[PDB]
């Protein structure tokens, strides 16, 4: 009566370590295995699995491979240790606009030379944010002196969000809930097995999520308790939303030795007009979507609910901020132009750049980033949101982030993995 | 056909025809180590499993017919609903806490045959 | 006499005798980390032709006699040509085409019979 | 009763009736190096065991009868005091010296009875 | 009828990774593993293998591990930064023959001490290659500031060519080639399976190949494509011609403590008369290898074609002398005196000697090799030379290299790795 079948479709939950494989990175260069350019998607018939996207280890995953591949990106490039001295600055006045009166900085400073008994002196264009008065009163020092060492990016290592795709080891696989209309939690039908993710994005950012996938019909709003104002609401546009963000100054690099075999990158004098960096977003097509998004929040709050959009509240500039890197530099945006409604040309958001850049939510590590020459131009889509519901007719939404977590568990929501286990045991009727 | 799990949400004995399909698929020093412990660990998983069906008498083989009778208390069916009815992602949740006790009889039986073979020879 | 792949050069009927002679020889962190990944891979090439024995009811032996006609069209020679003039290395080219079928008939072959002895008990 | 290595001071015929419990316990970078390293090891070692069985013609088997005589010059002892007397530890002492003739000679009788079945189909 | 076989005795090209084996180094020390003291050969019978010595990806390997090898040796070792700095120079005059006279420099430095607060004056001698003249006219600093940094090498750790033996990890094998006339591509009869490969010298040189295996019959010429004037020429000589090396100097060290836990050692005043380096060939010996490696030249470009010798292209140090290093010490050797010769006591090769050393190809590491005390003595065997062609009726040999791998496929021009493949099918007549 007792038979034994070995090789039978049977999985639970489980935990294990994912590979990334892909088609001068940050992240993944050659310590990535190619994929497969046919890979396999087989649909699973009558098959109801339970995903629980706030639960999915995939992302506490990922989000540790990617600081450990970003740290190790800096590990040998130049320590800027030399340049944490006493700077002396004025402003740049020169075919200043209005917008950035005060916002940049000239700075000169004894800097040290290929040969330890000589000093030369040099000067450089630091950003406001990236100083800090001291005492003499044109006298400053970078920010990050009294906090951390300060290391420079490798000019030749790009910031580009090259894709990742992860692979289940043998004995495991992923499953993928294909149901339309999957809010995160429960149960689901369509649910087919993959050998590897799709290519995801690694894509930083707050507030506004970029570049990443849509949804498939309507506009969808995830959370792990709707009802909980402690929580983050998740919004997935079903369009994407273009914009378009510039730095408008034509600048030039120029090379200062501080060692031997070592080199800081610094501004130089900015060719032409100087004006204030941009993001343009088309009103209309803003306008339509933030409708769609609204429609959408009343299935959860009440069709006869008021519902409010305001900008973020006060805090880090890294938060408030819609935070991103393109071109190589990085912008801190002020979106209070996008969320300023009730209910529900273009509109040009200001923003702000900086040099000195202190990743994730670390202390202790900071990179300054090179920059970049000529005139930056990004085209981007917006493709969701993060909010955080400010709370009895009326509810308030604020834009929120910097928990980087919450921008891979969008793209992740669709993946679990389970563990195969090929041995069972079943009545039948034989007799060894 | 489908490949590998196609057969999940198929009954029992439809399934069960695909066996080969899902036996094939259990086969900078940091990420080194990542990978390998991910390969070793296969490895070890799939030997688990073998040297278990070589104690129970049942080395190379898919489908193996042993000695041990079925407990009716272990599952109260008959055939027609084991096999025609449910899929294995039911059955392994329906006999999941005897399956440890099945293993311990599955052995027994083993070392009993494995033990008069010897006498008769 | 010679040991590993000396019967190299011999005919397929003259090796084919020195079968066990080769299946035995099958089995500063980064020095480690390659001589691991060369430790791992031998464990793993070993075990994938293990499995493909063992679903084709091969497990164990070295010389597996198998229910599979041949086909004439995979090599139209004789008995004599193949086991008494041909060597293994001229007689792997000469078929290289044709492997994959060849191993899907002896796959579903067994599978046939594995299920056909179930019937038997 | 007790688990592994229990019957390490009982006679060898009241050991070997625990043949399983011994076969199912053989299964910062450089931290981890010493780990896999451990870990690949066990792996090998059991595959090399289970790779000599398999030759011998005891796949499978944790008690294999084989067709090779045995000769007194390796021991010249009964049966009584071999299986009512002596432990596996003293026994091993014993023929020691004799480990590898009698592994070569199970390689042989193999070959030959593998040869001679595929004569008789 | 059809059967299954398993150990199956074939196989096929692969390309894996090998290990090392062997019997205070630079390379192979204690992460490597004891040889076999009785390894084994197995003479194939009746197997023709097609080899390809330019295809050889054990030539590949073995330069990837030389090089990480050499450098995790360098690693640990002190680093000189504090020694770039502006050395106040003059010439060394006292007993100086005139072969070197401006050869040597006499330069005193500011260098810093074990405590923080201090400086000292000290004074060392480096050669005229390991400087550079700036601005003032005995201002000079060391010709990698601005370049690289430099570190010192552990002066316990010997460069000394220890073999290395490459073993094939299971389920792969080497075969070897034993055909006699051998010229590196094509099939030859004569092949055997080995564990390992022979002891191989990691013995770096251009040129001059120093201290290789000999041809077993006849000088050879092998080419990737002896038609192309673009291609090297690697010619093995069938009996070694000795050179006699040496640098007599009878030099001191001083260590000179530049900070807490660590020395830079510095070359201290000459005792006794100072002389230049140099080499010594036997002329008749090398007249008549010269005739043997015409002879064989002439079987691909005409018995009636002039064949004249003539020395290097101008270039980098590194490339035009016969770079080698020997009892410690780099030196560079001008071998115009071999190469000057229509068709076909001693001759002497005058050389220098650097400090400074970049190695491989590289730029960016560079490494001080401290000073040999006493005095050097080198006897070595030239084994073959790298040639490149000059090019109606005459061709032009000139001496070539720099490029390491050329002299490691020299050496390994023998074995091949393939992969065997245990499993066939073949028909019988039998019936499960
Ligand atoms: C969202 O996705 C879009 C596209 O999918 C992405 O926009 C792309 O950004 C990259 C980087 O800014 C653009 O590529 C650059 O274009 C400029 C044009 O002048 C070139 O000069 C750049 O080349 C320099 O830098 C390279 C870095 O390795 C060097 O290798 C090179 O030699 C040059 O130095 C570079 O080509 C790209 O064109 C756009 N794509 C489009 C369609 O505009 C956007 O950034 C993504 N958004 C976010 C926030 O990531
Ligand atoms: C070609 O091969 C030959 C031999 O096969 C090789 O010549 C050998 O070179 C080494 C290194 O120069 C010689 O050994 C040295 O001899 C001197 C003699 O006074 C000793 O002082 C040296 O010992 C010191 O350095 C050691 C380094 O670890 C210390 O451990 C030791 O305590 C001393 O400090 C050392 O013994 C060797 O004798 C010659 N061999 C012969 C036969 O002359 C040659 O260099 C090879 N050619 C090339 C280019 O590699
Ligand atoms: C930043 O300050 C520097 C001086 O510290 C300015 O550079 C000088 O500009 C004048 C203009 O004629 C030149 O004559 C000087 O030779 C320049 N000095 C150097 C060191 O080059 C610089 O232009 C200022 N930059 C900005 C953007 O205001
Ligand atoms: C983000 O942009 C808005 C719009 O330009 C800034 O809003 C101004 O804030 C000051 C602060 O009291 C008000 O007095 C102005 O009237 C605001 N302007 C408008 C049009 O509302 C806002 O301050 C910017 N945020 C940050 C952090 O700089
Ligand atoms: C913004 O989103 C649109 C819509 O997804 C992207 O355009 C699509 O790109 C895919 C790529 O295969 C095409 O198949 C679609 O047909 C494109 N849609 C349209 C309407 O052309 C667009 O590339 C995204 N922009 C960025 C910067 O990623
Ligand atoms: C480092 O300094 C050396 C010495 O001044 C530079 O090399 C010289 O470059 C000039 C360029 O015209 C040549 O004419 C000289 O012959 C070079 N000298 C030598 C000794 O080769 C070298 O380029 C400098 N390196 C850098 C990165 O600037
Ligand atoms: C290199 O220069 C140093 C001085 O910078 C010479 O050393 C001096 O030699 C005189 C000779 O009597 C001594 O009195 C001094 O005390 C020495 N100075 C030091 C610091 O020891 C040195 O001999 C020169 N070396 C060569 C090879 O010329
Ligand atoms: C290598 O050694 C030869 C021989 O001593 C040097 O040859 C001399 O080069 C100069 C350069 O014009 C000629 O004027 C001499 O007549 C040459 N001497 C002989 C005997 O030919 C050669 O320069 C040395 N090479 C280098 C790079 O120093
Ligand atoms: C130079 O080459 C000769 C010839 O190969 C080497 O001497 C041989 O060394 C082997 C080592 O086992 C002996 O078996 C040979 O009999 C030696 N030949 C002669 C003629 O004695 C010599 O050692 C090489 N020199 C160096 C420095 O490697
Ligand atoms: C402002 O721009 C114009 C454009 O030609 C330039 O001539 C002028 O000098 C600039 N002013 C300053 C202060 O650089
Ligand atoms: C720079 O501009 C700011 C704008 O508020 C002003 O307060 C500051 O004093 C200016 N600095 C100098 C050096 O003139
Ligand atoms: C550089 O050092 C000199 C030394 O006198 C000092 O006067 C000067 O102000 C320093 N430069 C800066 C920008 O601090
Ligand atoms: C998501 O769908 C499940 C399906 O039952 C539902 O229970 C859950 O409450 C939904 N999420 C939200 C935020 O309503
Ligand atoms: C959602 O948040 C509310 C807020 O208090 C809490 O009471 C409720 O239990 C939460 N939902 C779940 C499923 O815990
Ligand atoms: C962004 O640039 C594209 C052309 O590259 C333009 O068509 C589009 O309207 C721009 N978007 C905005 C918001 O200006
Ligand atoms: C939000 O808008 C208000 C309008 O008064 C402004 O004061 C506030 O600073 C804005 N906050 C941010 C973070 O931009
Ligand atoms: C927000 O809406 C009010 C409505 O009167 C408008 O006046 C204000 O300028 C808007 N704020 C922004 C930042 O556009
Ligand atoms: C920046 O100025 C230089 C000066 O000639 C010009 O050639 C270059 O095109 C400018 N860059 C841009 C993006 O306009
Ligand atoms: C069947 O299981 C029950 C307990 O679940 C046990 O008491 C009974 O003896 C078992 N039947 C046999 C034949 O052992
Ligand atoms: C046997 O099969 C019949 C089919 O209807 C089912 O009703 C009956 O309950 C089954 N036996 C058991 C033990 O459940
Ligand atoms: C033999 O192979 C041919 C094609 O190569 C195929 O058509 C034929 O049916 C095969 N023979 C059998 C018995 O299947
Ligand atoms: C059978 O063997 C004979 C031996 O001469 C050979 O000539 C004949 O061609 C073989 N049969 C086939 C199918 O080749
Ligand atoms: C038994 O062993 C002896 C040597 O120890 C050997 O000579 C004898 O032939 C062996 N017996 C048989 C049957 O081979
Ligand atoms: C056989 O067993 C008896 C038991 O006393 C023992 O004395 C005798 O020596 C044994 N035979 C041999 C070969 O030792
Ligand atoms: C040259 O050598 C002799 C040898 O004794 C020595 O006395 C003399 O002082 C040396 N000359 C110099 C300048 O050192
Ligand atoms: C050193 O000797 C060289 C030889 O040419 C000469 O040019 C140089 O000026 C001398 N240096 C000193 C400091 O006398
Ligand atoms: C060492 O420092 C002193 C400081 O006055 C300077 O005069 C001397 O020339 C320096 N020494 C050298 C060799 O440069
Ligand atoms: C090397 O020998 C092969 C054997 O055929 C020949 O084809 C090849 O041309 C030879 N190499 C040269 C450089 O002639
Ligand atoms: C050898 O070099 C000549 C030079 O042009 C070239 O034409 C020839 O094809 C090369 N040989 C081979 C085998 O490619
Ligand atoms: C090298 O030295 C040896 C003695 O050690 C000597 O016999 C030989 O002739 C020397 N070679 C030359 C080229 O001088
Ligand atoms: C080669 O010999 C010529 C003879 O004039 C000489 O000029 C040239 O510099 C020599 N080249 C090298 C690299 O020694
Ligand atoms: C090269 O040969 C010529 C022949 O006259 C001779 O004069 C010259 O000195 C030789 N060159 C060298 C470097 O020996
Ligand atoms: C170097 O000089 C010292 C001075 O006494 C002497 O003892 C030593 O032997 C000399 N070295 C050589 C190699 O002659």
């Amino acid at each position: 009566w007792v038979t034994v079948y070995y090789g039978v479709p049977v999985w639970k939950d489980a935990e294990t370590t994912l590979f990334c494989a892909s088609d001068h990175n940050v992240w993944a260069t050659h310590a990535c295995v190619p994929t497969d350019p046919n890979p396999q998607e087989i649909h699973l018939e009558n098959v109801t699995e339970e995903f629980n996207m706030w639960k999915n280890n995939m992302v506490e995953q990922m989000h540790t491979d990617i600081i450990s591949l970003w740290d190790q990106s800096l590990k040998p490039c130049v320590k800027l240790t030399p340049l944490c001295v006493t700077l002396q600055c004025t402003n740049v006045t020169n075919n200043i606009t209005d917008d950035m009166r005060g916002e940049l900085k000239n700075c000169s400073f004894n800097m040290t030379t290929e040969l330890r008994d000589k000093k030369q002196k040099v000067y450089s264009l630091f950003y406001r944010l990236d100083v800090v008065q001291i005492n003499s009163n044109k006298e400053y020092r970078l920010i990050n002196c009294n906090t951390s060492a300060i290391t420079q990016a490798c000019p030749k290592v790009s910031f580009e969000p090259i894709p990742i795709h992860y692979c289940a080891p043998a004995g495991f696989a992923i499953l993928k809930c294909k149901d339309k209309k999957f809010n995160g939690t429960g149960p689901c039908p369509s649910v087919s097995t993959v050998q590897c993710t799709h290519g995801i994005k690694p894509v930083v950012s707050t507030q506004l999520l970029l570049n990443g996938s849509l949804a498939e019909e309507e506009v969808m709003i995830r959370s792990e308790n709707i009802t909980n104002n402690a929580k983050n609401i998740l919004v997935q546009f079903n369009t994407p939303v273009q914009i378009n963000c510039t730095r408008p100054n034509n600048n030039t690099r120029k090379s200062i030795r501080i060692g031997p075999g070592q080199a800081f990158y610094a501004t130089g004098d900015i060719i032409g007009d100087i004006r204030q960096a941009h993001c343009n977003v088309s009103k209309a097509t803003w306008n339509e979507t933030l409708g769609k998004v609204v429609k959408q929040l009343r299935k959860h709050f009440g069709n006869n609910t008021i519902i409010r959009f305001a900008n973020s509240s006060g805090g880090d500039l890294e938060v408030t901020t819609h935070s991103f890197n393109c071109g190589g530099e990085f912008f801190y945006c002020n979106t209070s132009g996008l969320f300023n409604s009730t209910w529900i040309d273009s509109i040009t958001l200001p923003c702000r750049i900086k040099q000195i850049i202190n990743m994730w939510q670390r202390i202790g590590q900071a990179m300054y980033a090179p920059p970049i020459q000529g005139v930056i131009r990004c085209v981007s889509n917006i493709t969701g949101l993060i909010l955080t519901r400010d709370g009895s007719t009326t509810e308030t939404f604020r834009p929120g982030g910097g928990d980087m977590r919450d921008n891979w568990r969008s793209e992740l929501y669709k993946y679990k993995v389970v563990k195969i286990e090929p041995l069972g045991v079943a009545p039948t009727r034989c007799k060894r | 056909f489908l490949g590998f799990l196609g057969a999940a949400g198929s009954t029992m004995g439809a399934a069960s025809m695909t066996l080969t399909v899902q036996a094939r698929n259990l086969l900078l020093t940091v990420w080194g180590i990542k990978q390998l412990q991910a390969r070793v660990l296969a490895v070890e998983r799939y030997l688990r499993d073998q040297q278990l069906l070589g104690i129970w008498g049942c080395s190379g083989k898919l489908i193996c017919c042993t000695n041990v009778p079925w407990n009716s208390s272990w599952s109260n069916r008959n055939l027609s609903e084991i096999w025609d009815n449910m899929t294995w992602l039911q059955w392994d949740k329906e006999i999941s806490n005897y399956t440890q006790i099945i293993y311990g009889l599955l052995e027994e039986s083993q070392n009993q045959q494995e033990k008069n073979e010897q006498d008769l020879l």
